[PDB]
RNA sequence: GUGGGAGAGGGUGGUGGAAUUCCCGGAGUAGCGGUGAAAUGCGCAGAUACCGGGAGGAACGCCGAUGGCGAAGGCAGCCACCUGGUCCACCCGUGACGCUGAGGCGCGAAAGCGUGGGGAGCAAACCGGAUUAGAUACCCGGGUAGUCCACGCCCUAAACGAUGCGCGCUAGGUCUCUGGGUCUCCUGGGGGCCGAAGCUAACGCGUUAAGCGCGCCGCCUGGGGAGUACGGCCGCAAGGC
């Protein structure tokens, strides 16, 4: 799954400043990995219809985030898609 | 022709009839009878009298290879389960003991409009 | 009538390996106590209906018996 | 790695000659998943609440060890191969809750 | 975020015993079966009943609950991998990022359809036996599609809590599942029952609102005609909106 050894490899990578743990640009990110995680998951297992459902509320809890990034601070947002790969 | 003076009786009570079977120890079976075997033919087979009567025919007949000493096995639910056992334990058979069998699925198949 | 957890110890819930004390939790045939009979919890007799059924494929404890009486 | 605990139940009618070799299969087969074994317990004839395999015993075996979580389910599949061996069940280590504490 | 927690939540593979059917052998005679009674049926080619062995498919007894999970449909052997949701303790982080939601897209019991498998039990149609005034039915014996699996359609329902979603507010008592706690109890989050105020035509609802409010979507305006006709979209068809 997704252990708290990878958990903080990531939160360290994408703080805003050492100790965040809730920016946006954090959340994003910890969203994108478990986005990943379960894409890969429903390659196979095409019939899991139940976990699709979860995949489709991270989906929109992602793009909920950019799109508040968007409004707010234009730059953060492009900083952090280039480097998430995204859109 | 046997001399085995020992073995089952088995009860298969059903409400349709009762019949009882007299084995060995090892389980092949000796003589037998049934509510039918005696004069009875329809659903006479399904009451305690024939239950009695033909768990007492067989008896007699195990007593021609010399049974004496015999232990019960009892499967399915009629009238009559019981007057065919109260009937074993005075037919002069010793009756060691008494054991229910009746076999209950792990609910595996689907039984018949009548069961459900 | 007395309890199963009422006359015991301090036992392990989820050890299917100690036919001893999981025999005290089946019924003269192989069924499984009702909490009634057993005096367990909720959470108890869950685990407890797990840990039967583990014993049961390792051949340690029957999955059905044969009644002496009637 | 996740710590997991194998359940191994073969044909109690062995010498030392097929003992020793159906248990060293057992190791050899360990080996080669990578699971590092913990501790042992082997039991070994008991009495069995239903005939398996139309034998009223079976030999006991209980190995604790840590290996990845992914090869499980083929190392199960490399155990049943032997014919001498019975009986497979592995399970998840988990702790030991107690009651009437 | 951190640390914990329960669970038939889902998907994949593997696996266990009981039972039914059929095959093999052993043993064993005269019927079994079934009904309010019976008959078709099966049985001397040896059945039913009993012991042993084997094959195959499907469903998981007890635990089991007035219980748990899920958005609904719905989910019960066990094991493992993959995996979703959710809840509690800390008061750590971001700083209104929220709520609903016409379309769209995805899911959607059973039945039915296509292709290929599978086929033990059950079983529309149908083949028989009875009952009857008649039986195109209930009861009985057989039995195909199908029920099961893989892939692709179909989009309906008493899809029910006949109660859309979210939030705030408004006496409590009691039973319960699951967490935490200074653990006669207190404090949360669900699942039940009584019941304050109040609402409701009444039955009844009543901190899980049908109460007091607020935001948003859906829908209603007499019955028959009729969920029919026409048109359109969708569908291989049955047919659906
Ligand atoms: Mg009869
Ligand atoms: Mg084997
Ligand atoms: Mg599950
Ligand atoms: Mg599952
Ligand atoms: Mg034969
Ligand atoms: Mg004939
Ligand atoms: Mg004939
Ligand atoms: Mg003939
Ligand atoms: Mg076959
Ligand atoms: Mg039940
Ligand atoms: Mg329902
Ligand atoms: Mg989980
Ligand atoms: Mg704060
Ligand atoms: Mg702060
Ligand atoms: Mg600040
Ligand atoms: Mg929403
Ligand atoms: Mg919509
Ligand atoms: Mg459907
Ligand atoms: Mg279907
Ligand atoms: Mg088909
Ligand atoms: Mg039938
Ligand atoms: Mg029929
Ligand atoms: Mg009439
Ligand atoms: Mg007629
Ligand atoms: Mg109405
Ligand atoms: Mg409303
Ligand atoms: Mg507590
Ligand atoms: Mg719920
Ligand atoms: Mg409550
Ligand atoms: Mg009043
Ligand atoms: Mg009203
Ligand atoms: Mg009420
Ligand atoms: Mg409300
Ligand atoms: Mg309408
Ligand atoms: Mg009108
Ligand atoms: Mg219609
Ligand atoms: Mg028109
Ligand atoms: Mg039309
Ligand atoms: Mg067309
Ligand atoms: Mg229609």
């Amino acid at each position: 799954p997704i252990t708290k050894e990878e958990k903080q490899k990531v939160i360290q990578e994408f703080a805003r400043f050492p100790g965040d743990t809730g920016s946006t640009e954090v959340q994003v990110a910890l969203l994108t990995l478990r986005i990943n995680r379960l894409s890969e998951h429903l390659k196979v297992h095409k019939k899991d219809h139940h976990s699709h459902r979860g995949l489709l509320m991270m989906v929109g809890q992602r793009r909920r985030l950019l799109r508040y990034l968007q409004r707010e601070d234009p730059e953060r947002y492009r900083a952090l898609i280039e480097k998430l790969g995204i859109r | 022709k046997r001399q085995v003076a020992s073995g089952r009786a088995y009860i298969h009570a059903s409400y349709n009839n009762t019949i009882v079977t007299i084995t060995d120890p090892d389980g092949n079976p000796i003589t037998w009878s049934s509510g039918g075997v005696i004069g009875y033919k329809g659903s006479r087979k399904g009451t305690p009298y024939a239950a009695q009567l033909a768990a007492l025919d067989a008896a007699k007949k195990a007593m021609a290879y010399g049974m004496q000493s015999v232990d019960v096995i009892v499967r399915g639910t009629g009238a009559g389960r019981e007057q065919a056992i109260r009937a074993l334990q005075a037919s002069g058979l010793q009756v060691k003991s008494i054991v229910d069998d009746t076999p209950v699925p792990h609910n595996g198949c689907r039984p018949k409009k009548k069961f459900r | 009538k007395a309890k199963v957890k009422a006359t015991l110890g301090e036992f392990d819930l989820r050890d299917y390996r100690n036919v001893e004390v999981l025999k005290r939790f089946l019924s003269e045939t192989g069924k499984i106590l009702p909490r009634r009979r057993t005096g367990l919890s909720a959470k108890e007799q869950r685990i407890l209906a797990k840990t039967i059924k583990r014993a049961r494929i390792l051949g340690l404890l029957p999955f059905t018996e044969k009644l002496v009486r009637k | 790695m996740r710590r997991y605990e194998v359940n191994i139940v073969l044909n109690p009618n062995l010498d030392q000659s097929q003992l020793a070799l159906e248990k060293e299969i057992i190791q050899r087969a360990l080996e080669n998943y990578g699971a590092r074994v913990e501790k042992v317990e082997e039991l070994g004839l008991r009495r069995l609440a239903y005939p398996i395999a139309k034998d009223p015993q079976g030999y006991f075996l209980w190995y604790q060890v840590e290996m990845p979580e992914d090869r499980v389910n083929d190392l199960a599949r490399e155990l049943r191969i032997r014919d001498n061996v019975r009986r497979v069940m592995v399970v998840k280590s988990q702790e030991p809750f107690l009651a009437n504490a």
